[PDB]
C-alpha cells in the first residue's frame, strides 16, 4: 500500500500501522541497519546518495527538522510504477515568528532564527513547517523560504507564524524513486 | 614554612570554634530581634574580632618570601594584610566615622513633594513609588528630590573618604583604593592560571564592548516605547531620561516591563496560583529544591538544616528580617533564613539560596580562611544559574506546575527574554559604567571638579541615559546608591552576570543541551554536576582563573554565553528597530 500512489516528503513522512522477503522483491536496498533488534511504519521520500543523514547520531538537516526517528531502518530505491517524485524536498531550516505590530495578529512578521523548532522525535515538523516544505515542493524555487501559518494558535487564539526553508535537489537516476522507511515493533 | 604551617593550623582550629559561637549568636538575633539576643550578637562578634586580630599580627611573623607551599602562602596573605590598621590611630576612627555617617544619611534619608510639603516620603515609600508610578512629574521631583536631599549630603563625605581609602590602600602596597578592590580577582601561579589586577580593567572593558550592541538594541527600544507612554518628553535618537527608567537609579529596568512589554496580550509564566491549587508550604518548597540538587550528583541538605532553618515567618510575636539569606555557620552546620510564602517568586529564591548552601558545603573541607567563593561573585553567579534552570518551562513542567500541554509561545519567550534583558541587560552598563567611573575617581583619572561632568559624560555614552536636569559639582549622585554610600564593590555584579552565564552555558554543553540557552534545564545532568562539583570544592584555595577553567574550560571571563542567551531577543529588537539603533550624547 505504501507503494501505491505518490510519495510523501520528509517533512510530511506518512505513517501506517508480514513477509521481509516479499518487501525486496519491491525495492533494492542499498543500507540495513537496525537499533536494538503490531508494527509502525514512517516513510518517506530520500536520495540514497545523501544517505548517511538516515544513520542514528549524525547531525543532518533530516533528523533536525524533518524527522527524526525513535528508538530498523531501510535505505532503498524503486520504480513504483504508485509514482517516482520529480524532485527531492528537505527543510533546511525552521524557526518561530512573532508579529511586528501587536496590533495585528496576521501582519508582517518578525522571525528570530534562534527560536530553532526542532522536530522532535517520532513527530512530523509542526504545520506551520510542514506548509513551508509543501510550497517548497511545488514553488520550483531550488530553495524556497516563506513564513507560514498553517491552522495553529497560540495560548490567547492568535495564529502561531514560523519560517522554514525548503531545500529541493534534483535526483542523478530521474527513472526511480529513492525511498527511506522506520520500521518499528 | 613549618612554622607558619603550624601557625595556621592552630589558627584555623580556632577560627572556626570562634567563628561558629560568633554565627550562631548573630542567627539567634535575626530570627529573633531583641535586646537579649543582640546583645549576644555584639558580644561573640567582639570575641571573633579579638581573636581574628590577634593572630593576625602573630602572622607577621611568616615572611611570605620563606613559603613555597601554595596553601600556607594563600592563608598568610589573608590573615597578614592589615587593611584599615596601616592608617594612624586618627585617621583609622576618622574613616570608621565617616562610613557611618554616610550609610545613615542614605537610610534616613526622606524627600518631600514640591508643590505639597505635607506630603513627603521616607526612602522605602520614594522606591515604591519609583518602581510603580507612570507619572511624569510625580516620578521627576522624586528623582531630582532623592539627588539633592541626599546626594548633596554625601558629596563632601564621599570626597574625605576617598582621599582616605586611598592611604589605606598604598599602606597595603596598593597603587589606590581601586586596586585595592581589585584585589579580590588577584591571582598567582604557573601557566596561564596567574591575574594581574590590571587585567580585571581590560576583561570587564573588552566585555563592555562586546556585550553593547546587545544593549544597544534593548535601549532603542525601551526608548521607542517610552517615547509613547510619556509623548513628547523623548527624541526618537537620544538618551532616556534618568527618571522614566523604572528605579530610583536606573539600576534595574524590569519595572519598566509594563510599558516596554513587547505583546501585552500575552502573559508570562507564573505557576504561583498552581502552587496555591496543589497546596505548596514553604517545606514543599525546600524539599523540592533539595531534589533539583540532588539529581545532579551533590549533596543531601543536613539533618540540622531541616531543623535549624527558618522557612516560615514566626506565628509566635517574634520580629525577623525575612530577607532571603544562606548561612553557613561551621562545624558543618547549615541553615537558610526565609520567610517563605507560597509563591513563583519565592519557589525560585529557594532555590537560589539553596545553590548557596550546596557551595558553602562543597568547600567546607577547606581550611577556615580559604572556606569561600573563588572570588565575591562566584557565590551569586551560582546561585542565579539554578535559578535560570529552575524557572524554565521544561522545569515547571516537569515539577507538575506547567501545564504539559502548555504551547511554545514565541511571543511569551520574547516577553520573557525582554523582562530578563532589562534586568540582566540593562544593569550591565550601568554596573560597568558605576565602577569605571570609582576606579577612575580614585585612581585620579577623574578630579573633583569634574565629578559629576565626567559621571553624566559617562552615563550618556555609556549607558545611553540622560540626566532631567542639569547637575553642578554640589551633587554627588553615586553615593545616593546604597552600595556607593556604604563602601561596597560593585563590580561584582558586573563578573557576576557574565560568570553567571559561562557556568550556565558550560553546563549545559555538558548537559547536551540544545537550542536557545534560556530554555536550558540542567536537572537530571550528573555530568555537568560533577563538572560543577569539581570547581566548587576549590574555594578559593585555587586560583579563581584555575576554578573558572575546572567548569567553563576558559581562563578568562567571556561574554559570548551572555549573548547567546539574548541571541534570541537580539535578532527580534534589531529587524524591529531597524536602522533606528544606538544613540547620540
Ligand atoms: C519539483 O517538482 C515539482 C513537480 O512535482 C515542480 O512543480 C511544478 O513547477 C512548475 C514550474 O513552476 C509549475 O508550472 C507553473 O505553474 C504556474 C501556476 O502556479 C504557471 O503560472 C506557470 O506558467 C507554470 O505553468 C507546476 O504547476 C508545478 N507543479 C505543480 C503540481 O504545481 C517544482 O517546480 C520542482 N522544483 C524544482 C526546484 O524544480
Ligand atoms: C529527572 O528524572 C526524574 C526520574 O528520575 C524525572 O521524574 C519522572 O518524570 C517522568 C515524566 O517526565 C515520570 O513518568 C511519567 O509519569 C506520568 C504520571 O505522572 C505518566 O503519565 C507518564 O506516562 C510517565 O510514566 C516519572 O514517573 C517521574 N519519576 C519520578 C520518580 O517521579 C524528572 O521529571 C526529571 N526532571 C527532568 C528530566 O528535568
Ligand atoms: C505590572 O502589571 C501587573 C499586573 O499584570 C501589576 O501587578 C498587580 O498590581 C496590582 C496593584 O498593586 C495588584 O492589586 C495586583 O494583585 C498585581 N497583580 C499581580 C499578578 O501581582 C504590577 O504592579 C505592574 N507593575 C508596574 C511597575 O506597574
Ligand atoms: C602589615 O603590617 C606589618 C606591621 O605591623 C608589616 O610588617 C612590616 O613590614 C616591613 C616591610 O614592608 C618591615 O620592614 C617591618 O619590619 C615589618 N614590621 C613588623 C612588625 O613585622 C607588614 O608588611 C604589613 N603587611 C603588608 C602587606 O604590608
Ligand atoms: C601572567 O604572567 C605573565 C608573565 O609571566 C604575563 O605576561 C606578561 O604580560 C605583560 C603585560 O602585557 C607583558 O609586558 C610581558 O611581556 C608578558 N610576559 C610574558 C612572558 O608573556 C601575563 O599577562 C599574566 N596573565 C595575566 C592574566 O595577568
Ligand atoms: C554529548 O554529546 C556527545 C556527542 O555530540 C557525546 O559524545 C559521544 O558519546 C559517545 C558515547 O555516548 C562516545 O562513544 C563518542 O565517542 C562521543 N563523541 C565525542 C566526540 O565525544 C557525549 O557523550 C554526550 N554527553 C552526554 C552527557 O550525553
Ligand atoms: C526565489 O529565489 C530568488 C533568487 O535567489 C530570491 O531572491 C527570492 O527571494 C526567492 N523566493 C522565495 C520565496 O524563496
Ligand atoms: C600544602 O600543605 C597542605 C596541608 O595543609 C598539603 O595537603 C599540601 O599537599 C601541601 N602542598 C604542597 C605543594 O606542599
Ligand atoms: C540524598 O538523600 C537521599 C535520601 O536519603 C539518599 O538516598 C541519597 O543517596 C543522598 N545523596 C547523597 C549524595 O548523599
Ligand atoms: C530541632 O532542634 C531542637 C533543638 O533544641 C529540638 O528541641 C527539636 O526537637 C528539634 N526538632 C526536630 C528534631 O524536629
Ligand atoms: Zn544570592
Amino acid at each position: 500500500k505504501l507503494f501505491i500512489g505518490q510519495v510523501p516528503q520528509p517533512y510530511e513522512f506518512g505513517r501506517l500501522v508480514y513477509n521481509f522477503t516479499k518487501l525486496l522483491s519491491y525495492f533494492q536496498v542499498n543500507t540495513f541497519q537496525c537499533q536494538k533488534v503490531s508494527l509502525t511504519v514512517d516513510w518517506f521520500a530520500y536520495r540514497v546518495e545523501d544517505k548517511s543523514d538516515l544513520l542514528p547520531g549524525s547531525s543532518s538537516d533530516l533528523q533536525r527538522f524533518n524527522y527524526k526517528p525513535t528508538y530498523c531502518l531501510i535505505s532503498a530505491y524503486t520504480n513504483l510504477v504508485g509514482v517516482n517524485p520529480t524532485n527531492y524536498t528537505t527543510l533546511t531550516n525552521c524557526y518561530g515568528c512573532v508579529d511586528k505590530d501587536p496590533a495585528n495578529p496576521w501582519g508582517d512578521q518578525i522571525c528570530i532564527p534562534e527560536f530553532v523548532t526542532e522536530v522532535e522525535p517520532g513527530f512530523r515538523p509542526k504545520p506551520s513547517c510542514a506548509r513551508v516544505g509543501l510550497e517548497g515542493h511545488i514553488s520550483g524555487n531550488d530553495t524556497y523560504s516563506a513564513i507560514v501559518t498553517n491552522g495553529e494558535l497560540d495560548s490567547t487564539g492568535d495564529p502561531i507564524w514560523r519560517k522554514g526553508v525548503a531545500l529541493t535537489k534534483q535526483p542523478i537516476d530521474s527513472s526511480r524513486a529513492d525511498l527511506a522507511f522506520f520500521v518499528s515493533v | 614554612e613549618e612554622k607558619a604551617r603550624e601557625f595556621l593550623d592552630k589558627f584555623n582550629s580556632e577560627a572556626e570554634n570562634w567563628s561558629h559561637e560568633s554565627a550562631l549568636a548573630s542567627w539567634d538575633y535575626n530570627t529573633n530581634i531583641n535586646d537579649k539576643n543582640a546583645q549576644k550578637m555584639n558580644e561573640a562578634d567582639s570575641k571573633w574580632s579579638a581573636f581574628y586580630k590577634e593572630h593576625s599580627k602573630l602572622a607577621q611573623g611568616f615572611p611570605l618570601q620563606e613559603i613555597q607551599n601554595s596553601t600556607i602562602k594563600l592563608q598568610l596573605q589573608i590573615l597578614q594584610q592589615n587593611g584599615s590598621s596601616v592608617l594612624t590611630a586618627e585617621k583609622s576612627k576618622r574613616l570608621s566615622t565617616i562610613l557611618t555617617t554616610m550609610s545613615t544619611i542614605y537610610s534616613t534619608g526622606k524627600v518631600c513633594n514640591p508643590n505639597n510639603p505635607q506630603q513627603c516620603f521616607t526612602l522605602s515609600g520614594l522606591e515604591d513609588i519609583m518602581e510603580k508610578s507612570k507619572d511624569y512629574h510625580q516620578r521627576l521631583w522624586i528623582w531630582e528630590g532623592w539627588r539633592s536631599e541626599v546626594g548633596k549630603q554625601l558629596r563632601p563625605l564621599y570626597e574625605e573618604y576617598v582621599a582616605l581609602k586611598n592611604e589605606m590602600a598604598r599602606g597595603n602596597n596598593y597603587k589606590d583604593y581601586g586596586d585595592y578592590w581589585r584585589g579580590d580577582y588577584e591571582t598567582e601561579g604557573g601557566d596561564g592560571y596567574n591575574y594581574s589586577r590590571n587585567h580585571l580593567i581590560e576583561d570587564v572593558d573588552r566585555i563592555f564592548l562586546e556585550i553593547k550592541p546587545l544593549y544597544e538594541q534593548l535601549h532603542a527600544y525601551v526608548r521607542a516605547k517610552l517615547m509613547n507612554a510619556y509623548p513628547s518628553r523623548i527624541s526618537p535618537t537620544g538618551c532616556l531620561p534618568a527618571h522614566l527608567l523604572g528605579d530610583m537609579w536606573g539600576r534595574f529596568w524590569t519595572n519598566l516591563y509594563n510599558l516596554t512589554v513587547p505583546f501585552e496580550k500575552k502573559q508570562n509564566i507564573d505557576v504561583t496560583d498552581t502552587m496555591k491549587k496543589q497546596s505548596w508550604d514553604a517545606e514543599k518548597i525546600f524539599k523540592e529544591a533539595e531534589k533539583f540538587y540532588l539529581s545532579v550528583g551533590l549533596h543531601n541538605m543536613t539533618p540540622e538544616f531541616w531543623n535549624n532553618s527558618m522557612l516560615t515567618e514566626p506565628s509566635d510575636g517574634r520580629q525577623v528580617v525575612c530577607h532571603p539569606t544562606a548561612w553557613d555557620l561551621g562545624k558543618n552546620d547549615f541553615r537558610i533564613k526565609m520567610c517563605t510564602k507560597v509563591t513563583m517568586d519565592d519557589f525560585l529564591t529557594a532555590h537560589h539560596e539553596m545553590g548557596h548552601i550546596q557551595y558553602d558545603m562543597a568547600y567546607a573541607k577547606q581550611p577556615y580562611l580559604l572556606r569561600n567563593g573563588a572570588n565575591e561573585g562566584f557565590h551569586e553567579a551560582v546561585g542565579e544559574i539554578m535559578s535560570l534552570s529552575a524557572a524554565t518551562p521544561k522545569h515547571l513542567k516537569d515539577l507538575g506546575l506547567l501545564a504539559q500541554n502548555y504551547p511554545e509561545d514565541y511571543e511569551t519567550e520574547i516577553n520573557f527574554l525582554l523582562k530578563q534583558a532589562l534586568n540582566i541587560v540593562g544593569t550591565l552598563p550601568f554596573t560597568y559604567m558605576l565602577e569605571k567611573w570609582r576606579w577612575m575617581v580614585f585612581e585620579g583619572k577623574i578630579p573633583k571638579e569634574q565629578w559629576m561632568e565626567k559621571w553624566w559624560e559617562m552615563k550618556r555614552e555609556i549607558v545611553g541615559v540622560v540626566e532631567p536636569l542639569p547637575h553642578d559639582e554640589t551633587y554627588c549622585d553615586p553615593a545616593s546608591l546604597f552600595h556607593v554610600a556604604n563602601d561596597y564593590s560593585f563590580i561584582r555584579y558586573f563578573t557576576r552576570t557574565i560568570l553567571e552565564f559561562q557556568f550556565q552555558e558550560a553546563l549545559c554543553q555538558i548537559a547536551n543541551h540544545t537550542g536557545p540557552l534560556h530554555k536550558c534545564d540542567i536537572s537530571n545532568s550528573t555530568e555537568a554536576g560533577k563538572q560543577l562539583k569539581n570547581m566548587l570544592e576549590l574555594g578559593k584555595s585555587k586560583p579563581w582563573t584555575f576554578a573558572l577553567e575546572q567548569i567553563a574550560r576558559t581562563k578568562e571571563m567571556d561574554a559570548k554565553p551572555l549573548l547567546n542567551y539574548f541571541k534570541p531577543l537580539f535578532s527580534w529588537l534589531k529587524e524591529l528597530n531597524g536602522n533606528s539603533v544606538g544613540w547620540s550624547a
